């Protein structure tokens, strides 16, 4: 289902400051950024925590409690590995120049 | 299933299609609604289905409704691709790695 | 599983990192190369309240690294089994 506006804005603000803090950049295609941000928001709405939208889980409540895949996940925090392509290191071929993304960009690129 | 295109399947329609495939190889794209890289590789997956018209290309949304089939097939990374021959999974490819998927299709055909 | 049981038995064991691995979370150390560093397994976590979870770097390993002008800096890094060897 569609995530709440408020959770999307939570996860948008998070993405901006975390990209800045980690020295990473959003994908050249900000549709990819926007889709992942909405997945984080949807998981926050449904499970109580922004579990990685590019992982499959058995027991959601146990994954929320243990926290390994709660964004920013352990591979991102420790190795700067973001397989969702939300936070891209500057050497990555699909890293763009932006560490910001507006609500309008999120809505435009995910309208379809 | 129309071949030359990608057919959406669910937990009830997937295995009968595999059974009906006969000697055709089946490819399955296991995706979720909000995985960015899934959406990146999806058009390339469609082009593979238009090239490999002697194979059956499927996609499965790994949501709550389809979780029993997701659990049976096995998935941790999104995307995950499965290649099936003769009623079983023979190969998997994890991630949105187009060249890895291509190489696995080519290996399965050899 | 036997794998989980034998992994839990390695808690406390000394290990050496056997592959190139850069980490970025060590406080005030922007980048640390772990290959060749020795530490010990602090935890192995694949269960939470008895439910199996899907963490793919299940060994939490404690390291201490000497930093010039700072002394020893203790930190943890999550590893999987093919990234380290038991020391004994
Ligand atoms: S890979 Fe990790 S950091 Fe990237 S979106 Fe998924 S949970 Fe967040
Ligand atoms: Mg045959």
């Amino acid at each position: 289902t569609e995530p709440s506006e408020k959770s999307v804005e939570i996860m948008r603000k998070f993405s901006e400051q975390y990209a800045r803090r980690s020295g990473t950049y959003f994908c050249v295609d900000k549709g990819v950024t926007s889709v992942v941000i909405k997945g984080l928001a949807e998981h926050k709405d449904s499970y109580g925590a922004p579990l990685c939208p590019c992982r499959h889980y058995d027991d959601k409540a146990a994954e929320v409690g243990q926290g390994f895949w709660n964004c920013p996940c352990v591979p991102m925090r420790e190795r700067k590995e973001c397989h969702c392509m939300l936070f891209l290191t500057p050497d990555n071929d699909f890293a763009g120049k932006d560490q910001t993304i507006t609500s309008d960009e999120i809505k435009e690129t995910t309208a379809n | 299933v129309t071949v030359g295109q990608v057919t959406e399947v669910d937990k009830d329609t997937f295995w009968p299609i595999v059974k009906a495939a006969g000697d055709k190889i089946v490819v399955l794209d296991m995706y979720t609604q909000w995985c960015g890289p899934s959406k990146v590789i999806a058009p390339k997956y469609k082009e593979l289905s238009e090239k490999y018209q002697d194979m059956v290309f499927l996609k499965l949304d790994c949501n709550q409704d389809n979780k029993p089939l997701a659990k049976e097939l096995g998935i941790r990374v999104v995307p995950t691709f499965k290649i099936l021959k003769d009623n079983k999974v023979v190969k998997e490819v994890t991630g949105a790695k187009y060249e890895d998927l291509l190489a696995a299709i080519e290996a399965a055909r050899s | 599983t036997e794998e989980d049981e034998k992994a839990k038995e390695k808690i406390g064991a000394r290990v050496r990192v056997t592959v190139p691995l850069k980490v970025y979370h060590v406080v005030r150390v922007p980048e640390v190369e772990l290959m060749g560093m020795e530490g010990f397994i602090k935890d192995y976590v694949v269960l939470w309240k008895g439910k199996k979870i899907s963490a793919n770097l299940p060994f939490k390993v404690q390291f201490v690294k000497e930093i010039e002008g700072r002394g020893p800096v203790k930190f943890f890094t999550h590893l999987k089994e093919d990234e380290f060897e038991l020391i004994d």
